[PDB]
Parts: structure tokens; C-alpha cells; sequence
């Protein structure tokens, strides 16, 4: 890689000053060489990580959605809107190739801890549920039961061994309710369990602190606002 | 798309 | 270049495309492509090029200035900083020689009329400009004459060749005064210049239909926004 | 830094 040479504090300094300059490529490719290195990642390590990636996948989801969409439309202009959507949509599998790569290589069987071992699941399941997405071959059934493996292991930790404000457990069932609702068309799966999570995390609000009360409230409202538009 | 809210960066 | 098999065509087709996904690098690549079919580019095309190029340059520009000042304000944290300024400013500066690059091979040495010829030499000013912006070393007087240059001969065409009102001169005299106030420290040629401009496109407002009026009036605001800033 | 209108695309 083409990080080999850099030491691994300054790949996450450059990480951080990236995230500033809002230079995602940069900053996933600066976290990418410090996963090589081999050494576990810390909890602001993971979300330096989890962060670079999302907002690289982030942009070529939303252009794969338009060129999508201009490609059903237009179902003559030729082959380009196909060749251009499917160009897109491989730079997207890429991404999403590495993330998994950078899971099972090897991160997760590295990680002990419940909120690593949840986080990096949850990331697992997301980055097969953004393949999913553009999924129409003879693979997707199996896309989806490997995002609903990996969301599944991090549910049955998280219930175990966090409790039900953990921002990491309510991120992680609010992903896993979404894809319930549009990738495995379980809509009333995903209602109840965005249900159940946000009322099991209310009655348990009293314990924190106000910081910790205000990182809770800030996903549950997610959950809200999905089972507003869901109801 | 409709798109539904998920964790972190609401980046697409 | 890895767009030499792909038809002209199909690669403004693909520009367009990429611009409604704003996936700006994929537009800039294509519209290289485009030009280096060797054939002339309509006003559409040349707006394509330039569209695609400016939001690219815009990005790193964005993150340049974020890296510079983090760097000023540190000037210990090691050399990191510098290293990643320099990584954005070089790949800026790449930017910038691929452009002005495509312009002297051989967009402007073909360009006769008025519109497309002042089209190309403002480009060439901007470029030298962007690269003007992050400029220390001994040549940077000779990167602002350049600059000033390219601005110089545009003018005078469109001085010549173009009324008061057409969209194009107006935002060379616009990005002609800025070159002034902040890359060459004449504030009060930027000025000068910015009065003038506006006050003789507004005399000439009244031979534009309605739609014409809308875009000389829209560029007029921008000279206006600066002068109020400067004054 | 304090950024002046310049043509086209605000893009930084
Ligand atoms: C322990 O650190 C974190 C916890 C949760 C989110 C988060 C986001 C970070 C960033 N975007 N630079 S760090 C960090
Ligand atoms: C003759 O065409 C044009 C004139 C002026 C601006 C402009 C922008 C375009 C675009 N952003 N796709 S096309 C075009
Ligand atoms: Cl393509
Ligand atoms: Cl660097
Ligand atoms: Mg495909
Ligand atoms: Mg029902
Ligand atoms: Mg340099
Ligand atoms: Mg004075």
C-alpha cells in the first residue's frame, strides 16, 4: 500500500486534518493505511474510519441514485447512461469491497470488546447493505442474508452486553430497522423494532448524564423520524 | 429516492 | 489518454451526466476527453469544460486554504501538516497545468471569434490565478504576469469585440478585478475597474431583451457585491 | 479567508 511508508500516528493526524479540509478520499485512504499497520483501532480511531468511508460511499450512492433514475427514465440516447450508471455503481462495489476487505482483514476477529466487536459488524452490515442496493444479479439474496448475518451477530452482542441507551446499540438498530424495511421488504419487522429499541431506550434515559443523555436522544430521534414516515 | 435515516454522515 | 477510444459524442453526453450526479472529476475527465478529440468546442461544450474544471479546482482550493491556516496557526506538532498542505497543493497546482495545458494544445490558438477566443484567455488568467494563490516561490511574479497577461489580451478583445453587457465580458472584468485586489495589491484598480464596468454595462441595459437582461443583470449583482465589500 | 465573487461555479 501506498501508506506502507508512513508512520501510523501521522496517517491518523492527516486523517483528522482531511476530515477537516473535507477531503474524504484522502482521509478513508489515510485510514486504510492505518488499519494495514495491524494494530487495533481505538474508538475515535473506528469512527475516524467508519466516518471517511461514509461519506466516500455517501457520494457515490447519491450520484448512483440519479444516474439510476435518468436510466429508468430513459427505458433511445445509446449506451452511455447504462455504461456511465455502471461505471459509477463499480467504483461503489469497490468501496464497499474494501471496507468489507479491511473488516475481515482483520479487524473483527481481532475484536474483543462489545463496542468494537458491535461497531464493526454494524459496519459489515451496512457495507453489504450499500451493495445490496444496486444489487440485480443472481448474487443479491445472498448480499442480503450477508448484511442480515452481520447486523444479526451485532444485535444478539449488543442486547447481551450494552445497555439499550449505548449510542452504538441504537445506531445499529436503527440501520438494521432501515434494512428490514427497504432491502429485506420487512416493513413491519422494521417498525418494531425501531418501536421496541426507542421505547427500551427511554426507560433507561434516567441513568445517564446529560452528556451522555444528549448522544442517546440525538439517534432515538432518528428512530422518530423513520417511524413518523413509516406510520 | 426516499431515503430513510440512517447512522452517522447523512452524506448521499 | 485513457478517454482516446470513447466517441466525442458520448463523452459531452457522459459530461452532462456526471454534472446532474455532481460527480465534478468525472465531468472534467470527459470534457478532457472531449477537447482532445482535437475538434473546436461549442459555447456549450466550452461552458461544460469550464463548469467541470472550476468545481474541481474549487474543492481544493476549499481545502488548501483550511490546511494553510491550520498551518499557520501551528507555526510543535511534526512535519505533518506541512506535508499534507503540500500533497493538496500539489495535486491543486496538477489541476491547474492540465488545464492551462488543453488551453495551449490547442484551444486558444484556434479560437477566432470573439466569444470563444475571450472565453479560453479568461480561463488561462483564472488558472494562473488559482496557481497565483498558492504561489511562494521566485516564480510567483512571473505566475501573476502570466495571469495578468491572459486577463489583458481578454479584455481588450472584448472591449473591441463584445458589448458592455455581454455575459462574458462582464465576469472577465469581474474575475479581472479580483486578480487586481487580492493577487496583484492594486485595490484601487480592482475598484476602478469594477465601477466602470458596471456603470457602462448599465447603460446598455436597455438594448437586451428579457432573457438577456436576467443574465447581465445576475453577473452585475457580483460586481456590485464586491464594490460593497471594498468601499 | 474572506472570499470575493468571482464567475461561475461557488465552489470553494
Ligand atoms: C470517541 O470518538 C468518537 C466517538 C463518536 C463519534 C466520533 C466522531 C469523530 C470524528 N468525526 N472525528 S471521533 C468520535
Ligand atoms: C450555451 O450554454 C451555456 C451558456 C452559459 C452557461 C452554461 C452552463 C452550462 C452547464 N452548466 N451545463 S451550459 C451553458
Ligand atoms: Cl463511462
Ligand atoms: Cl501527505
Ligand atoms: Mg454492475
Ligand atoms: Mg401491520
Ligand atoms: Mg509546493
Ligand atoms: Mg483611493
Amino acid at each position: 500500500g501506498a501508506m506502507g511508508s508512513m508512520e501510523r500516528a501521522s496517517l491518523i493526524q492527516k486523517a483528522k486534518l482531511a476530515e477537516q479540509a473535507e477531503r474524504y478520499e484522502d482521509m478513508a485512504a489515510f485510514m486504510k493505511g492505518a488499519v494495514e499497520k495491524g494494530e487495533e483501532l481505538s474508538c475515535e480511531e473506528r469512527n475516524l474510519l467508519s466516518v471517511a468511508y461514509k461519506n466516500v460511499v455517501g457520494g457515490q450512492r447519491a450520484a448512483w441514485r440519479v444516474l439510476s433514475s435518468i436510466e429508468q427514465k430513459s427505458n433511445e440516447k445509446g449506451p452511455e447512461v447504462r455504461e456511465y450508471r455502471e461505471k459509477v455503481e463499480t467504483e461503489l462495489q469497490g468501496v464497499c469491497d474494501t471496507v468489507l476487505g479491511l473488516l475481515d482483514s482483520h479487524l473483527i476477529k481481532e475484536a474483543g470488546d462489545a463496542e468494537s466487536r458491535v461497531f464493526y459488524l454494524k459496519m459489515k452490515g451496512d457495507y453489504y447493505r450499500y451493495l445490496a442496493e444496486v444489487a440485480t444479479g443472481d448474487d443479491k439474496k445472498r448480499i442480503i442474508d450477508s448484511a442480515r448475518s452481520a447486523y444479526q451477530e451485532a444485535m444478539d452482542i449488543s442486547k447481551k452486553e450494552m445497555p439499550p441507551t449505548n449510542p452504538i446499540r441504537l445506531g445499529l438498530a436503527l440501520n438494521f430497522s432501515v434494512f428490514h424495511y427497504e432491502i429485506a421488504n420487512s416493513p413491519e419487522e422494521a417498525i418494531s423494532l425501531a418501536k421496541t429499541t426507542f421505547d427500551e431506550a427511554m426507560a433507561d434515559l434516567h441513568t445517564l448524564s446529560e452528556d451522555s443523555y444528549k448522544d442517546s436522544t440525538l439517534i432515538m430521534q432518528l428512530l422518530r423520524d423513520n417511524l413518523t414516515l413509516w406510520t | 429516492k426516499l431515503m430513510f435515516k440512517t447512522e452517522g454522515p447523512d452524506s448521499d
